[PDB]
């Protein structure tokens, strides 16, 4: 017995998947890029030095993507509507877990830039506090991959 | 410009390819259980026997060997440009 | 402030219109139509399910990043002065990532009580699956929520103590109690959000 | 090698001009901290406050002096013999003269600079001029003003002028075709030369007020077109013999920087030494009996002889009676560190000097840890090729470390890279070995000695067969029985499992328990040093009283889950689930950490006793002993004849922090299992987004371009997964010590070490 519309949840699991992600990296993206040029005006040399907060934008669209990739590799014509739920929740779990990895990185990653062009020194611990932003989005990967078979 | 580091990053990304390809040669002439799934199929050899999946798997090697070969092509001649660079000074 | 006049007029229309519809109903004698029962039966169970975990953990993770940007954003702006902050008050950042751990786990925990259905009528078929998944949702919510919360106040304490730091260093460890208070609460949300879904059967 | 190194205190006696030879030796050996013994100095009791204001003023010298050079680019390489000899007093004068002649040839140069400002000035009259021999051409009462203004202020003055009218502006201008740097400010400002043909007298006198209040530079360009030719020629002449003449002057003066930068790098070092002597004089005590000076010196035990070789050059030449005498008391004289001495693994110590140890002899830091430390189970991704691909680039810039160290630095981040090389070059062997391990290469599995399992057993005997065409019709992707089978790989996990799909849920299993035994061996051993740690510091009580309800407490509560994961890994087989098929694990989350009642399905006889025993010895007993502590002896002490409520009050914060960290961190110890999980499915999806993808039929459309998928796979990997995830497991297991594995042995901040090592080059 195969309901219909079955498909619908998984299907939006998966887009979900993908574009709260994707907003999230974006507004990563936007608001360490402005930051970025803030800082650049007065520390030319130190341009490339923290450019690493986009890419940690990308790291978490790529989250992002490889989620949404399994869950429509996973997706059938007949699924039975156990499944479906079970992709659509981990969908929007990761979904907004990346918005608001991207969110924390965007901020506290603008900050950095700007107080690393102030004080060189701060650099390294910006680090530390930066890098723990991936790890909240990173845990939505996780819970969509146990998520995937239980 | 043939830079240091463009003869550099050439030079490593071919030594790179031409040992990971070499393997997967090695792995495909072996037939290894675990790149079957890598391995292309067609519906029509399931119940033909192994003989026609060893043979695609002896075409898919080769494959890579000739692809191994142009890596080895392109890595020599990074490494040409960058012995005349050193040279020239 | 356009988004916050979209978002009130919005709500007001909705709550406007379930209220209009609300007493069309009752006056026109059509109570039976307006049926909560079928609403909560018809429903599918696995979507409860599946909505609760997502949202035990997402609320969790995104409660923490709450927490750590709005604290991280103080130590960065307070550290420019006194670079030791940079680090030695990471032991107040690790508070709200560790909520969200209480999280992850807590979300494996109610996913470890979810099995296939194989039936589709509600006639004595899934009173106890009901029970199941309407408990599992509410303690995916629960969790979620004062996950959330907890990992908030305590980035904000965390940004409060971190710019007291930058004056005085010698009352970081008389002041961190409040923010251990603020996890402690998070254990009580963690530890209800166990208890509830402790006994529940799904099959 | 032990990581006591007792640094203790000593007194320096001296002699009036004995004391600066004395110092300056001392100095060059640079071994010792000297404390200073007068606070209320305030630098208006700093005695020799006139040697710090000519070391100011030079210092002031060097620095205009080294601003000009690199205004003039010329190199300061100054390599060689660069320690000389500690300036002397007398030469001081010597070296003050050479500077000042340095700096009159400065001055000449800042009035050539002067005068190169009048000539540009002349410049711009030109070039407002040269526009002038075009305007005839606009010729063909409209008063002509023309006038150079930056060009910043052309906007407003369009808004400024126009308004006001009376008589209408006619703004008919072009501007410099470059923007030519003024040299009165000295940079490359943006310029433009507005012309107005407004009125006569009295709109004269408005632009004339305006241009006072807007600081434009009226040309009154005169109409006859034969004197501005020659004007211009004659200022563009005396530009040219002028600007060659400051040119060859300039040029005099960096030829003489050539040896200068060599010159003023020596005189760099001198003045730094001799302020640095100075500033230790002042931190140096003078006594009234004598001429003779007492200072407080932090010198090692081992360096004590080579101090009285100090003392044996200040017997020789500069006086006799200049001794040392280790001071041993005890009130204050908290020691710094100086532990940190070792060679290469030093870089180890720097991951750990992110909090500085201190507290004398207490440190056991990283050579405790250095591999069972989180910095080399600091990989957890490890992917064979990945591993190998991190030791050959260690492995090649170690090799490389001598130019590289010879050679100019790169960036920071090159320079952190260069730090760490040593814990790279090792993180990365045991990458190599958690790969081999883990059985997981590029997430393609290896087949070495046998694999286990079957198919045909499992079919023919279990009547699952006929599923040639069948199962790939009737039964996709089910079959997963074991029969008769079992048989563990010798080495690492089977690559049945790794080409399986109940992959995910294994690997899942056994990474978490495999995370909590880790996590607990790991944070037993952690507090478990702590008892070293206290039994070395005396401290009896602590040692009855405060740690063994800490190691007690935590084995009851986690040693037991320990137990319990090996017993259920042990004690069951493939035949034997309950009931059910699988039920995976069924027992590990259910055996939580409070268990009320109930429960039932696993009740092996006596779990209950001793489940209930270990909750009432941890919850309710250990909580209760660990208060107390101080009013014990206060007791003894108030029958002999301590502030209770601070002590009561720490000690409870400090008890309510750990009992609720032991949970805190045993749940935090999670984390480098996500990193772990992540890095399998993303080396997995790209291999199969990729490479399966770049690998198909149809060889030659099949491999002409396998050399751009390829190279897109190695960037890919070593993107996102060599540096991004390297780096993210890299800071993971960092904090991973910091916050759990660290903070449980030793706690505390101390005061680094601080020699006269002339850092200064």
């Amino acid at each position: 017995n195969n309901p219909e519309y079955s498909s619908f949840f998984g299907v939006m699991g998966a887009s979900s998947a993908m574009v709260f992600s994707a907003m999230g990296a974006a507004y990563g993206t936007a608001k360490s890029g402005t930051g970025i040029a803030a800082m650049s005006v007065m520390r030319p040399e130190l341009i490339m030095k923290s450019i690493i907060p986009v890419v940690m934008a990308g790291i978490i669209a790529i989250y992002g993507l490889v989620v949404a990739v399994l869950i429509a590799n996973s997706l059938t014509d007949g699924i039975t509507l156990y499944r479906s739920f079970l992709q659509l929740g981990a969908g929007l779990s990761v979904g907004l877990s990346g918005l608001a990895a991207g969110f924390a990185i965007g901020i506290v990653g603008d900050a950095g830039v700007r107080g690393t062009a102030q004080q060189p020194r701060l650099f390294v611990g910006m680090i530390l506090i930066l890098i723990f932003a991936e790890v909240l989005g990173l845990y939505g990967l996780i819970v969509a991959l146990i998520l995937s078979t239980k | 410009c043939c830079g240091p580091k463009l003869a550099a990053c050439g030079i490593v990304l071919s030594a790179w390819g031409v040992i990971m390809l070499i393997m997967l040669g090695i792995f495909f002439n072996v037939h290894s259980a675990v790149l079957i799934e890598d391995v292309p199929f067609t519906e029509k050899d399931f119940e033909n026997g192994p003989q026609n999946i060893y043979n695609l798997y002896e075409q898919v090697s080769y494959n890579c060997f000739i692809a191994a070969g142009l890596y080895l092509l392109l890595g020599g001649f990074s490494f040409c440009q960058v012995r005349l660079n050193k040279r020239k000074e | 402030t356009g988004l916050e006049l979209l978002y009130l007029g919005i709500f007001v229309a909705f709550w406007a219109c379930m209220i209009v519809v609300g007493i069309c109903y009752t006056i026109f004698d059509l109570g039976f139509r307006f049926d909560v029962a079928w609403f909560l039966t018809e429903t599918s169970p696995f979507m409860w399910s599946n909505l609760g975990i997502g949202l035990a953990i997402s609320l969790s993770v995104v409660g923490a990043a709450w927490g750590i940007y709005i604290t991280g954003s103080s130590i960065i702006g307070g550290g420019v002065k006194a670079p030791r902050i940079k680090t030695k008050n990471l032991v107040s950042i690790i508070f709200c990532e560790a909520v969200a751990i209480y999280g992850i786990i807590m979300a494996i925990v109610i996913s470890n009580m979810a099995e296939p259905f194989s039936a589709t009528d509600p006639k004595a078929i899934g009173h106890r699956n009901y029970h199941a998944g309407y408990s599992m949702f509410g303690a995916g919510l629960t969790v979620g929520l004062s996950n959330l919360f907890c990992g908030v106040c305590v980035g904000i304490v965390g940004s409060g103590a971190a710019l007291a730091d930058a004056q005085n260093p010698s009352l970081f460890v008389k002041i961190l109690i409040v923010e251990i208070f603020g996890s402690a609460i998070g254990l009580f949300g963690v530890i209800v959000a166990i208890l509830q879904t402790s006994r529940v059967k799904m099959g | 090698l032990f990581r006591s190194e007792e640094m203790t205190l000593a007194q320096l006696f001296l002699q009036s001009e004995a004391a600066y030879c004395c110092v300056s030796e001392l100095e060059e050996l640079g071994k010792v901290q000297f404390r200073d013994l007068n606070p209320d100095v305030n630098v208006f009791q700093r005695k020799f406050v006139n040697e710090v204001r000519r070391c100011e003023e030079m210092d002031r010298k060097l620095r205009f002096v080294e601003k000009e050079i690199r205004k003039a680019n010329i190199p300061i390489m100054d390599t060689g013999e660069n320690p000389e000899v500690p300036f002397p007093r007398d030469m001081i004068d010597l070296e003050a003269n050479f500077e000042k002649i340095e700096n009159e040839l400065k001055e000449i140069n800042t009035n050539q600079e002067a005068l190169k400002r009048n000539f540009l000035e002349l410049t711009e009259l030109k070039f407002i001029l040269r526009k002038t021999q075009q305007f005839f051409d606009e010729m063909a009462r409209l008063g002509f003003v023309a006038g150079v203004i930056n060009r910043e202020r052309i906007p407003t003055f369009e808004r400024m002028l126009w308004r006001v009218c009376r008589g209408n502006v006619f703004l008919r201008q072009a501007e410099i075709e470059n923007p030519l740097e003024d040299p009165v400010t000295g940079d490359y400002v943006h310029k433009s030369v507005f012309i107005i043909f407004f009125q006569g007298d009295q709109l004269k006198n408005r632009v004339k007020k305006i241009c006072e209040g807007f600081r434009a530079s009226l040309y009154p360009c005169p109409e006859t077109p034969q004197e501005r030719k020659e004007m211009a020629s004659g200022v563009n002449t005396r530009i040219d013999d002028l600007q060659m003449v400051l040119n060859q002057t300039e040029d005099h003066r960096q030829r003489v920087l050539q040896a200068a930068a060599k010159n003023i790098r020596v005189w760099f070092i001198k003045v730094r030494k001799m302020k640095a002597i100075y500033h230790t004089l002042n931190l140096c005590n003078i006594d009234v009996t004598q001429k003779c000076l007492i200072a407080e010196v932090w010198c090692p035990v081992t360096d004590l002889d080579s101090i009285q070789f100090a003392l044996r050059r200040g017997t020789e030449h500069s006086g006799s009676t200049v001794p040392s005498i280790l001071n041993r008391m005890q009130t204050n004289q908290t020691p710094p560190t100086y532990n940190k001495t070792n060679k290469f693994t030093h870089g180890f110590q720097n991951i750990v000097d992110a909090y500085g140890i201190g507290t004398y002899r207490e440190i056991n830091p990283a050579p405790y840890t250095v591999i069972t430390f989180p910095f080399l189970f600091a990989v957890m991704f490890g992917d064979f090729g990945h591993g190998i691909l991190m030791t050959l680039f260690a492995v090649w810039m170690v090799l490389r470390e001598s130019r590289i160290l010879s050679q100019k630095n790169e960036n920071e981040m090159f320079s952190m890279v260069f730090s760490g090389r040593y814990i790279i070059l090792l993180m990365g062997l045991f990458s190599i070995y958690t790969g081999l391990i883990y059985n997981d290469c590029f997430s393609k599995s290896l087949n070495i000695f046998g694999s286990s399992w079957s198919v045909r057993p499992m079919f023919t005997i279990g009547n699952w067969t006929e599923e040639t065409l069948l199962g790939s019709s009737v039964l996709q992707l089910n079959p997963a029985i074991p029969g008769v089978f079992g048989g563990p790989y010798p080495f690492g996990i089977d690559p049945i499992w790794n080409i399986a799909t109940n992959k995910l849920t294994f690997l899942n299993s056994f990474k978490m328990k495999m995370s909590v035994i880790l996590g607990i061996i790991h944070m037993l051993f952690g507090v478990s040093l702590s008892l070293f740690n206290h039994i070395y510091f005396k401290k009896p009580l602590n040692i009855y009283f405060g740690f063994i309800p800490e190691i007690i407490f935590m084995s009851s509560l986690f040693g037991y889950l320990v137990i319990l994961i090996f017993y259920k890994w042990t004690a069951y087989d493939a035949h034997s689930s309950r009931n059910a098929p699988s039920l995976l694990i069924h027992f590990i989350n259910m055996f939580l950490f409070s268990y009320p009642e109930s429960g039932n399905a696993m009740l092996y006889s006596g779990q209950k006793g001793i489940q209930c025993f270990l909750i009432v010895v941890a919850m309710l007993c250990v909580p209760w002993m660990l208060l107390f502590k101080p009013l014990i002896l206060r007791h003894q002490y108030l029958r002999k004849k301590f502030d209770f409520g601070d002590t009561m009050v720490h000690q409870a914060i400090h008890t309510i922090e750990y009992c609720l960290g032991c949970i805190s961190n045993t749940a935090s110890y999670l984390r480098l299992w996500a990193l772990s999980l992540a890095h399998a499915q993303l080396s997995e999806v790209l291999w199969t987004m990729v490479i399966h993808i770049g690998l198909h039929v149809r060889s030659l459309a099949g491999g002409l371009g396998l050399f751009f998928i390829f190279a897109a796979f190695a960037t890919l990997t070593v993107a996102i997964l060599l540096i991004m995830e390297g780096l993210s497991a890299f800071l993971h297991a960092l904090r991973l010590h910091w916050v759990e594995f660290q903070n449980k042995f030793y706690t505390g901040t101390g005061f680094k070490f601080l020699p006269f090592s002339f850092e200064h080059i």
